[PDB]
């Protein structure tokens, strides 16, 4: 008898009384308002304990938004026998959610924005709570982030791939924030890149000073110190990722 | 009321495999990670394995890897470990872990830990 | 902010050795190529050595070659030039240099210098 009556959900067992209280309907659980026997959305105080519900009325767990900040939503018996779905106490610590990360803080709430643990810097996402994976700009600087983490390399962005420079490279830049880089060759890690007047390091085929090079598509590193099979073709290439001239 | 429970040891031979199976009972685990440690003869416990929940992030200690893989049923609130070409080496409590609570799961931060079972790998 | 500086420098004799370290602060430089350069009285700056930061890949001026070695400590962000069987003509100002930005480490492109240090060596 679930109907959704005014943008409201109720449960009607067939009986003039919608149900309240909790009701476990296809394997989900609901709250209906004892008193207006409306189903709770959203962050709910259910007997001074507090529970996520989605839009749909839908009971969650996880790490969600309240009006102190993402709280853990969690399975019953995680902490202080809580019942499930009941945001928990947890402190000071990571949490782990499938392929998720959290920071707890000393308040039991997810940290958001940058946070340094154990004089590592961190980044959550603002919207989730969730460690920040792939490229973002974050107050007009470029990132590019793994397991919550800013990445030091050369990863692509949406404008091609970009120096994501130790700090104090250039313009005192932090971090694992993407450079200016112009003009240049980077040898990094023994890898050989080449940056254009954009600072974005080229890739596929190039003529720099007169000399060949191919950097690979999918990580701008020159090809480099022997024979490549480019496009069905065998070309050799010298340890600094000059083209010899000739088919192999 | 929570409590990990190891099954599946004991007794295997040299190059032989053996699976070990960790039950969890008392809430759901089918969010959190989990993992495997050992305590060789005379040694500190270590890790040996660690999982998300999904199997598509795992870890290996250097001396497991490319001999054991870690799975789980999570219907079944449950985590194997599968040891391959087994060593005496390989002789220890295995203990399984749940929850890792600190920045990477090679540290021994779990929220939940095993009884942990006797392997003896022969000859 | 970002400085090279060189140490190890002094007066020593032929058949004999020095050690030069070159210490960075400012910007860790544990995946740059770092190179050591001279200059001989009366001659320009120079080419002597350049390697990776992991030391497995090494270059040498043909003079310089079997005589002195490269190395380097990531974990204390400096490079060394040992110096062996030092020759008169070894006598110059030693430069240390950091992130090449030119085709190869030959070329005297680099992102950063040191002040440099004397190398005397005597009859």
């Amino acid at each position: 008898g679930m109907r959704t009556i005014d943008g409201k959900k109720y449960y009607f067992n067939t009986t003039a009384e919608a149900a309240t209280g909790w009701q476990t309907i296809d394997g989900k659980k609901y709250y209906f308002n004892t008193n207006t026997s409306i189903a709770s959305t959203g962050y709910t105080i259910i007997n001074d304990k507090h529970f996520y519900f989605n839009t749909d009325g839908i009971m969650q767990i996880g790490v969600f938004k309240g009006p102190d900040g993402f709280e853990y939503f969690a399975p019953a018996n995680t902490d202080a026998n809580n019942i499930e779905g009941q945001a928990i106490r947890y402190q000071n610590r990571f949490l782990y959610l499938h392929d998720n990360i959290y920071y707890f803080g000393n308040n039991s709430k997810a940290a958001t924005g940058w946070v340094t643990i154990d004089g590592r810097r961190y980044y959550f996402e603002p919207n989730t709570a969730i460690g920040a994976n792939g490229y973002k700009i974050i107050d007009n600087k470029n990132f590019y982030f793994r397991n919550g983490l800013p990445q030091i390399g050369v990863f692509k962005g949406p404008n091609g791939f970009e120096y994501f420079a130790p700090a104090n490279t250039d313009a005192n830049n932090i971090d694992g924030q993407a450079i200016r880089y112009q003009n240049r060759f980077l040898h990094l890690l023994g890898n050989i890149y080449y940056f254009g007047n954009n600072s974005k390091a080229v890739t596929g085929w190039q003529t720099i000073n007169g000399n060949m090079y191919y950097f690979m598509p999918d990580t701008a590193m020159a090809a480099a110190g022997g024979l490549f099979e480019i496009d069905g073709v065998i070309y050799f290439f010298g340890v600094d990722g000059v083209k010899a001239p000739g088919i192999y | 009321q929570v409590q990990l429970v190891e099954s599946g040891g004991g007794l295997a031979q040299a190059g032989g495999s053996l699976r070990l199976s960790c039950a969890a009972s008392g809430r759901t685990f089918s969010m959190d990670p989990m993992a495997w440690f050992r305590q060789p003869p005379g040694k500190e416990r270590e890790f040996v394995a660690a999982g998300s929940s999904t199997g598509r992030t795992t870890y290996y200690a250097d001396s497991v890897k490319g001999r054991f893989t870690i799975s789980r049923d999570n219907a079944k609130n449950t985590v194997y470990l599968q040891m391959n070409s087994l060593k005496p080496e390989d002789t220890a409590v295995y203990y399984c872990a749940a929850a890792p609570y600190g920045a990477n799961w090679y540290r021994d931060e779990y929220a939940y830990w095993g009884q942990g079972t006797q392997v003896t790998v022969s000859s």
